[PDB]
């Protein structure tokens, strides 16, 4: 009875095996009404469940999947893990993804609060403007395919420009990104609109 | 006469307890002839940790003593029921357990004999052994691989200089499990006829002592300054006019220096036929 | 996509086979959600609601949740969890039961 | 009478330990004529670090103060168990001893 519970909970969120019937191709999960004391535990539990089911499925019964994580530094590291022997969430998911077709995308504004093992598994880096120095220093420590002449100009990048290097690029480039149409909305209110009433 | 041991703190039969444990300490009871299961290491620990003295000249099971030994049984039980740890290591037991006090050594020797080979004089049925480890998880690699290397070192010492055979070990991704008394094989390896090849992409995560026992160096492209500094610090033969080239080497192009080369050389390595099976994962095939 | 600020729904207007799900409870009881048929282009105002059952955390998940750190909490908790399939409930109290009534 | 010493923190004849320890510290008892083995430093360190005072005019083997001395006994035991270190340094004892502290 313990197996089927999570066995179907994982299938509701992440999809079904190869050869079955899946209604959707894109799945959006919204978490707007959720406190910040509860997000780390629930999200860590979900990711561990996914890792275990992905191991159990095997190679023949797996489908290529892409997983997008927003503001990962809030829940990827465990606050109750001051000892090194309590972090067993991201490493298993990364290895099982590298093995069984599950790639990850990590977005964050504070890379210095992210574990150094997390940031050394990536093969390509996209970096917009960074201002604080200890954030530059955490990136100078884990990259493999760059040079010192491309990390100089990050601090002065205007809005909408990035710097890309990795295994998908023959030499590092400075790039002007196109505009999404239609884009996402805004998650903030304006005081002057309310006070105008 | 028999007697039951319980993991929990049951008050049952807490009168005649200390006598049995004191007899067990003095090696007076009878012994077994079979390997017990691995989970039997929590009951004994709990019993030795929770026994206390009685005011009525008897015995008691204190709850103040169980607290001092609870994390150990917790971690033992949490390890004994993990799916990915029970698929590589055997925990059931059920073998032979002979007398003489030398029952650990036989089991230790058998596994080394199976894995690394036999000794000089006897017969071994293979000349190339490939050990595949694609099922083992990243969380358990250091412990098990370090344990196997330390196991090899001890039998190497006991075999002596006279019963050893020259062997070559090719170690891949060596910076995960090769990190006082945890480096005997590398340091004390030249004496027992054992040579190692270490392959890694992060030389700066090895101990500077291990990296200094290498006689010949082959170096491909290397970009981070943290690795260049380690290579510069630990080297003993070469120049600094040839370190300036490593930052810009093409693919399949190396720089070699050491004992086997009169003067340092830049080489274009040949292509192996047939090569390793490695192929890049493809996503666009199944999405079409 | 794990969306936290709820902003990515507007970006996928016009693509078929999209699903949008909201965690929690409906603010109004008389709130009924509208579904979409296979193959149609996605439009907004098509959502759903969902809650996570406690059964989908597992033995280890609940043990990590409760965190016993005292003398005799772990064995009692393990014994309670191991015997959760032999308990019956009628709306006010928990009772055991044999096969003979 | 004698008194057997243990390297553990059990409960056996632990209410009179303090008197024996103070008596030994004051040099008011027998002396031996042989060399004890090397491992014997473990039990002694455990006992000096593990003694306390009970409420009802007695002594206690308080484990709170034992953890303040645990690493030393662990290092002492671990050094005498390796087969490399015990093929050079002979630690069996069994020699003669001379009075006067020399």
């Amino acid at each position: 009875h313990w197996d089927k519970a999570m066995s179907d909970e994982v299938d509701y969120f992440f999809g079904k095996e190869k050869g079955q019937e899946n209604d959707w191709n894109v799945h959006i999960v919204n978490m707007k009404n959720l406190a910040q004391d509860h997000a780390p535990m629930l999200l860590s539990a979900l990711l561990e469940m996914f890792a275990e089911i992905l191991f159990r499925r095997g190679q023949e019964r797996s489908y290529p999947t892409v997983l997008l994580l927003e503001e990962a530094h809030h829940y990827l590291r465990d606050p109750y893990a001051e000892i090194d022997s309590q972090i067993k969430a991201y490493e298993r998911l990364a290895k099982e993804g590298r093995k069984f077709k599950c790639s990850l995308i990590v977005s964050t504004q504070r890379p210095s609060e992210l574990s150094p093992t997390v940031l050394a598994m990536c093969s390509n880096w996209f970096s917009l403007r960074l201002t604080n120095e200890r954030d530059l220093q955490a990136l100078r420590y884990a990259m493999e395919s760059g040079n010192e002449q491309i990390l100089k100009q990050i601090s002065g990048l205007p809005r909408g420009d990035a710097v890309a290097f990795g295994s998908a690029f023959n030499l590092p480039v400075r790039i002007s990104i196109n505009q999404a149409r239609p884009g996402p909305k805004s998650s903030d209110a304006v005081f002057s609109e309310e006070w105008a009433n | 006469e028999t007697f039951l041991l319980y993991d929990d703190c049951r008050d049952t039969n807490q009168s005649k307890l200390a006598e049995w444990l004191d007899l067990l300490r003095r090696r007076r009871l009878k012994r077994t002839n079979v390997w017990p299961p691995f989970k039997s290491l929590a009951t004994l620990v709990a019993e030795f940790g929770c026994v206390a003295a009685d005011r009525s000249n008897g015995s008691k099971r204190d709850a103040f003593g169980f607290s001092n030994v609870l994390p150990l049984v917790k971690i033992i039980q949490q390890l004994a029921e993990d799916i990915r740890f029970k698929s590589i290591v055997n925990l059931n037991g059920g073998g032979e357990l002979a007398d003489g006090g030398t029952h650990w050594d036989k089991a230790m020797s058998d596994e080394v004999d199976y894995f690394f080979g036999k000794e000089k004089g006897q017969e071994n049925d293979w000349n190339v052994h490939i050990v595949n480890m694609k099922n083992l998880a990243q969380d358990h690699a250091p412990m098990l691989l370090s344990a196997l290397l330390e196991m090899f070192a001890e039998i190497l010492f006991r075999r002596g200089q006279e019963r050893s055979y020259p062997t070559v070990l090719l170690l891949e991704e060596a910076h995960h499990y090769l990190r006082k008394a945890y480096e005997r094989l590398a340091k004390e390896g030249r004496k027992f006829k054992c040579s190692l090849i270490v392959s890694t992409q992060r030389p700066s995560e090895l101990s500077p002592t291990v990296l200094a026992m290498c006689s010949n160096w082959f170096s491909l492209r290397l970009t981070n300054e943290r690795d260049l500094q380690a290579l510069r610090y630990a080297m003993e033969s070469g120049n600094e006019q040839i370190l300036k080239q490593i930052s810009g080497l093409p693919r399949g192009d190396a720089v070699a220096f050491g004992s086997a080369f009169n003067l340092p050389v830049r080489i274009s390595i040949n292509q192996a036929r047939p090569g390793p099976k490695s192929s890049d994962a493809v996503f666009s095939e199944e999405w079409a | 996509i794990f969306d936290i600020n709820g902003e990515y729904a507007q970006a996928f207007t016009g693509i078929p086979n999209v699903k949008h799900t909201i965690l929690g409870e409906s603010p109004n009881v008389d709130s009924l959600e509208k579904k979409q048929q296979k193959g149609e282009l996605y439009s907004e105002e098509y959502y759903c609601y969902k809650k996570i059952p406690y059964q989908a955390l597992g033995f280890a998940g609940l043990i990590k949740l409760l965190r016993p750190s005292d003398k005799t909490q772990l064995p009692a908790l393990r014994n309670a969890l191991s015997a959760i399939n032999r308990t019956h409930f009628k709306s006010r109290n928990i009772y055991l039961e044999k096969d003979d009534g």
